[PDB]
């Protein structure tokens, strides 16, 4: 039931400043008062990160997500290398009620598109081998981390309420572990999708590269500020 | 001292032998309530079997398996492990699992295993030499065999090449065993490859149907997620004992802490990488975990020209668990460590032996 | 063929470095006690060649 559309989906690719965002839990330990140095896979502070306003986009090590969602547009994301059924592709989506992920050798088409008038983007499902259901991960800012690290997929959330117009605010917010996937993919690009309906979509997107950060627990155990040591001379 | 010092004889001072420490005194196991059990139910409980040349694959992965129960049941005839022992099945454990699961004749259960021929093994199914799993066949002849003839089952028994290891064929086409060219009707040179079976409730032990289940483990590169469950314990508190909370192992005494972890960590460490603070899988409550007591002893002699009577110092050992010399004297307790041996007086004269904290001993009784 | 020799097959537990076992009794592999009397879960340890 899938068909191309006519217009041009052409997303201006703009770019804009990363700041101080894109800073998670590196692992689940739990640590009063202290500073603590750890070497590990970030986005760089002040990176350049690309805006969207549906193209295909690489992986490499991992991915930061971020929506200025307004009502709950994006609905899920697509992940593979070939995107057919000669390999294992991922397909993740929030729908109304749940979250459904399937591991399987789908056979999209060339546009994706949730439709409303329940999945119908994928001619065939055929071998399909893992399966999961849980809760929604879904005016707010929604902060997401995908990894995928010797056959583990992590995915760490984080929502916020913002009221800045365009571009991300300045501040700090660490990101939470949301969810693990205990399957060995080799994904090399993805995709986003949208329930557009037959009759304008705001996100940025940025990648990681291995450094080391210096973050600060507070009494409590939360992640409270952080430094960036290859960084100017002061920082390090 | 004398052995410590390699002596006969030993002048008056204080010396340092040997160690103490508090022995464990039982272990603690715990991990979650164990869920997710794999599907077994239907497949050994299943109404109908298919036939044996279109024998039912079924994968089993992401879930716990209790083979203790399977292995217990007293109703299935065979039951042969080749690659492990069904015992320490339990233990360890592979990424993913295949059962085949059909039914064959009863003198025909032993043509599927490794490194045998048959019918069955050269043209219904066959298994390979370096095979590992387990086998499973119970008699099925008061439910499969049919007073009129289960001819629903057949077997394959025409085909020019045998079965590669783990290969189903279920193909239809007329077996031609000599060079006559039959236009899809059998005739001198050409057979149904497929025969069906016969059995009936007055047959015989041999020749009755008989259900039988293959469970075969892969252990591909991706980490293995199908085991036993792990067997857990009650806890103990305000004792030194050796502790596996979820695989993290380590001896102490467990306390109840006042500690708030956030919602996602399982344990904490305070620095240099040494843990304290614990979360148990079960209750979900924060327990403290602190090295249970040890310390040097030391003894003090007004040397071996004058007596043969000493005390004994404990170094940083509170006076509650000392343990000959366990009540022996009058037992003194200092900012130093515990003492047996001397007497307290309220006297203060020049130091001779120095003990610590300000106070020394003497000989006068010591 | 030849059936004089035989190996073990089971055992409570692993043998010591030059220890010698030759006792032949009946091996109770499953819950079920045999209680000396062989049956289900319960085999003989010797296996010949
Ligand atoms: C939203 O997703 C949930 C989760 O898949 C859907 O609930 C399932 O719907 C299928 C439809 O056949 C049922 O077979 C499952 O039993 C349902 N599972 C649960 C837990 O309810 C739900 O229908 C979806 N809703 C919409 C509007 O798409
Ligand atoms: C369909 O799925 C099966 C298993 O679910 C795949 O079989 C695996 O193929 C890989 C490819 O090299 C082997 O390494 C594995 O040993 C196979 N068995 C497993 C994983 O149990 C099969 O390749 C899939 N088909 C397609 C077209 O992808
Ligand atoms: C860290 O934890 C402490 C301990 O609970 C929090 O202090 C409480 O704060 C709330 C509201 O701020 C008060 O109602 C409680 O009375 C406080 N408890 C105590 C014992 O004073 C604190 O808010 C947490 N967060 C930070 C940033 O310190
Ligand atoms: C098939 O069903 C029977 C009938 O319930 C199961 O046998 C039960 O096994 C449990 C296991 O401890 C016993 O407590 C019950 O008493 C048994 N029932 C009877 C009537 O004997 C059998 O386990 C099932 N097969 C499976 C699950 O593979
Ligand atoms: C694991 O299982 C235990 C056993 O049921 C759960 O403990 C229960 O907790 C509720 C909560 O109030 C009590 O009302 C019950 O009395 C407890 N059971 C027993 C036997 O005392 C525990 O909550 C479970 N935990 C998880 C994480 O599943
Ligand atoms: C040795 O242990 C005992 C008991 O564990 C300690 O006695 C406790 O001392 C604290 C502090 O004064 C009191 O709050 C408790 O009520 C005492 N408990 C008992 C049972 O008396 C004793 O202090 C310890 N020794 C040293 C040197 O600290
Ligand atoms: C981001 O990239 C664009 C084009 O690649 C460039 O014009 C802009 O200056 C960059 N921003 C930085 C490096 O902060
Ligand atoms: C992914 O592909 C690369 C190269 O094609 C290969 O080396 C790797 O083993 C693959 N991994 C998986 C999980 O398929
Ligand atoms: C102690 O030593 C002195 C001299 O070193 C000696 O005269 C005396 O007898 C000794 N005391 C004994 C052996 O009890
Ligand atoms: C003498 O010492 C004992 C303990 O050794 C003490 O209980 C007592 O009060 C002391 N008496 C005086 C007079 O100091």
């Amino acid at each position: 039931q899938c068909v191309n559309l006519r217009t041009r989906t052409q997303l201006p690719p703009a770019y804009t400043n990363s700041f101080t965002r894109g800073v998670y839990y590196p692992d689940k330990v739990f640590r009063s008062s202290v500073l603590h140095s750890t070497q590990d896979l970030f986005l760089p502070f002040f990176s350049n990160v690309t805006w969207f306003h549906n193209p295909v986009l690489p992986f490499n090590d991992g991915v930061y997500f971020a929506s200025t969602e307004k009502s709950n547009i994006i609905r899920g994301w697509i992940f593979g290398t070939t995107l057919d059924s000669k390999t294992q592709s991922l397909l993740i989506v929030n729908n109304a009620t749940n979250v459904v992920i399937k591991v399987c050798e789908f056979q999209f088409c060339n546009d994706p598109f949730l439709d409303v008038y329940e999945s119908g983007v994928y001619s065939s499902a055929n071998n399909c081998t893992f399966e999961y259901v849980s809760q929604p991960f879904l005016k707010n800012l929604r902060e997401f981390v995908f990894k995928n690290i010797d056959g583990y997929f992590k995915i760490y959330s984080k929502h916020t309420p913002i009221n800045l117009v365009r571009d991300l605010p300045q501040g700090f917010s660490a990101l939470e572990p949301l969810v693990d996937l205990p399957i060995g993919i080799n994904i090399t690009r993805f995709q986003t999708l949208l329930a557009l309906h037959r009759s304008a979509a705001a996100y940025y997107v940025g990648y990681l590269q291995p450094r080391t950060f210096l973050l600060k627990y507070n009494e409590n155990g939360t992640i409270t500020d952080a430094v960036d040591c290859a960084l100017d001379p002061l920082s390090e | 001292t004398k052995c410590t010092l390699k002596s006969f004889t030993v002048e008056k001072g204080i010396y340092q032998t040997s160690n103490f420490r508090v022995q464990p005194t039982e272990s603690i196991v715990r991990f979650p309530n164990i869920t997710n059990l794999c599907p077994f139910g239907e497949v050994f409980n299943a109404t109908r079997f298919a036939s044996v040349y279109a024998w039912n694959r079924k994968r089993i992965s992401n879930c716990v398996a209790d083979y203790s129960v399977l292995y217990n049941s007293a109703s299935f005839s065979t039951f042969k492990c080749y690659g492990v022992s069904p015992t320490k099945l339990n233990d360890l454990c592979f990424t993913n699992v295949y059962a085949d699961s059909f039914v064959i004749r009863g003198d025909e259960v032993r043509q599927i295993a490794p490194g045998q021929t048959g019918k069955i093994a050269d043209y219904n199914y066959k298994l390979p030499d370096d095979f590992t799993g387990c086998v499973i066949a119970w008699n099925s002849n008061n439910l499969d065999s049919k007073v009129g003839g289960n001819y629903n089952y057949r077997y394959r028994l025409f085909r020019k090449s045998n079965l590669k290891p783990f290969e189903r064929d279920i193909s239809t086409e007329i077996y031609q065993a000599g060079s006559k060219p039959c236009n899809g009707v059998e005739g001198f040179n050409c057979y149904f490859p497929l025969q069906s079976y016969g059995f009936q409730p007055t047959n015989g032990v041999g020749y009755q149907p008989y259900r039988v289940v293959v469970l075969s483990f892969e252990l591909l590169h991706a980490p293995a997620t199908v085991c036993g469950p792990k067997k857990s314990t009650n806890l103990v508190k305000n004792k030194c004992v050796n502790f596996n909370f979820n695989g993290l192992t380590g001896t102490g005494v467990l306390t109840e802490s006042n500690k708030k972890f956030l919602p996602f960590q399982q344990f904490g460490r305070d620095i240099a990488d040494t843990t304290d603070a614990v979360r148990d899988p079960q209750t979900l409550e924060i327990l403290d975990i602190t090295p249970c007591s040890f310390g040097g002893v030391s003894v003090i002699t007004p040397g071996t020209n004058t007596s043969n009577q000493v005390a004994v110092l404990y170094q940083g050992v509170n006076c509650t668990e000392v343990p000959v010399y366990s009540t022996g004297s009058n037992v003194f307790q200092t900012r130093a460590g515990c003492l047996i041996g001397a007497e307290h007086v309220n006297n203060s004269y020049e130091c001779d032996i120095p003990i610590g904290a300000g106070i020394c001993a003497s000989y006068q009784s010591i």
